[PDB]
């Protein structure tokens, strides 16, 4: 089959950066009627594909002009002439020249923006959680930057390792920042230690750790 | 405008076949061919073959020969995709898509067909609502947790309080996926508990209101 090679694999750039994505084909995608059937889509978070770029350079319906096609043969490139906070997500060329027909591995365009500290909130477990006889505590850290972060949990000031399940968003489509949830799951232990919940964030945006908690 | 409406069985044992459907509207279905793509969970995009909505003429990407058919309906504008002998490599994202000009690339896609090939049953998720009386912002939230399998479809007031929201992808441990969503709103709302997210988990015919 056709390889279809995407560089680079993540590119991070700047909100009004130029954006630059190379595709290239094991295989001239220049079939032979002539015509080269090269084109772009891009995948947003939680999206279908949307086309971009058919027949090498041609902008598809409703396509900003800052996004151009071009290259020939073997070596196509993807342009974002000033790149928008809407415009992440996964770039992927596909060649319709050679059955069967394929897709390169995509390049995870990502916005660098300038650091942000998250919101923090706690949660004491459901009371209909605890009819059943369960206890989360939740915590929700929100709009961040980098994604990078620690959240530590402590009942009674002592930490928990076992027990929590955290998941990140993906890069929001306008300011550019990450959210995380970070949940611990105890089952009657959350009378046994009732009090002094406490969920602990250390972000680059500052040397003390983010604190909310909670007891009674 | 141009509409692909993508639906079909989301958890399938082991073995087993499915079959997910296509069914088009703002154009003339019989003048042209659909494709399918497979998507795994992250990661990237596959083509399966196409088939002529014309002559019903079909054309397979050869590693999914004997494992995909393509069939379509005329009479209702629905292509059809029967995945036989299903194993978790099946686990994917299946999209078809209009192509508009021949049969070499395609504009429109549906909106994909999550399927899970797993042993494992059904399971309705518990939704638990999330209160703190902090601040004049307030955030509550949603947890769904214990369910099985992907996906489910959260929203806040039926989709009315769309900018200030977070929802957390699932995440799986004991074999079950547990989700979250957050909501924000101004001092002109009640941080009122159980604001109302609404929860569908399809795959357990679960619709709840909490």
């Amino acid at each position: 089959d056709v390889l279809m090679t995407q560089t680079p694999l993540s590119l991070p750039v700047s909100l009004g950066d130029q954006a630059s994505i190379s595709c290239r084909s094991s295989q001239s995608i220049v079939h032979s009627n002539g015509n080269t059937y090269l084109e772009w889509y891009l995948q947003k978070p939680g999206q279908s594909p949307k086309l971009l770029i058919y027949k090498v350079s041609n902008r598809f319906s409703g396509v900003p002009d800052r996004f151009s096609g071009s290259g020939s043969g073997t070596d196509f490139t993807l342009k974002i002439s000033r790149v928008e906070a809407e415009d992440l997500g996964v770039y992927y060329c596909f060649q319709g020249s050679h059955v069967p027909y394929t897709f390169g591995g995509g390049t995870k365009l990502e916005i660098k923006r300038a650091d942000a500290a998250p919101t923090v909130s706690i949660f004491p477990p459901s009371s209909e959680q605890l009819t059943s006889g369960g206890a989360s505590v939740v915590c929700f850290l929100n709009n961040f930057y980098p994604k990078d972060i620690n959240v530590k949990w402590k009942i009674d000031g002592s930490e928990v390792q076992n027990g929590v399940l955290n998941s990140w968003t993906d890069q929001d489509s306008k300011d550019s920042t990450y959210s995380m949830s970070s949940t611990l799951t105890l089952t009657k232990d959350e009378y046994e230690r009732h009090n002094s919940y406490t969920c602990e964030a250390t972000h680059k945006t500052s040397t003390s750790p983010i604190v909310k908690s909670f007891n009674r | 405008e141009v509409q692909l409406q993508q639906s079909g069985p989301e958890l399938v044992k082991p073995g087993a076949s499915v079959k997910m459907s296509c069914k088009a509207s703002g154009y003339t279905f019989t003048s042209y061919v659909m494709h399918w793509v497979k998507q795994k969970p992250g990661q990237g995009l596959e083509w399966i073959g196409f088939i002529n909505l014309y002559n019903d003429g079909t054309k397979y990407n050869e590693k999914f020969k004997g494992k995909a058919t393509l069939t379509s309906d005329k009479s209702s504008s629905t292509a059809y995709m029967e995945l036989s002998s299903l194993t978790s490599k099946d686990s994917a994202v299946y999209y078809c898509a209009r192509d508009y000009y021949g049969s070499r690339w395609f504009d429109y896609w549906g909106q994909g067909t999550t399927l899970t090939v797993s042993s494992a049953k059904t399971t309705a998720p518990s939704v638990y609502p999330l209160a703190p009386t902090t601040g004049s912002s307030v955030t509550l939230g949603c947890l769904v947790k214990g369910y099985f399998p992907e996906p489910v479809t959260l929203t806040w007031n039926s989709g009315s309080l769309s900018s200030g929201v977070h929802t957390f992808p699932a995440v799986l441990q004991s074999d079950l996926y547990t989700l979250s969503s957050s909501v924000t709103v101004t001092s002109s709302t009640w941080p009122s508990q159980s604001i109302t997210c609404n929860v569908a988990h399809p795959a357990s015919s679960t619709k709840v209101d909490k």
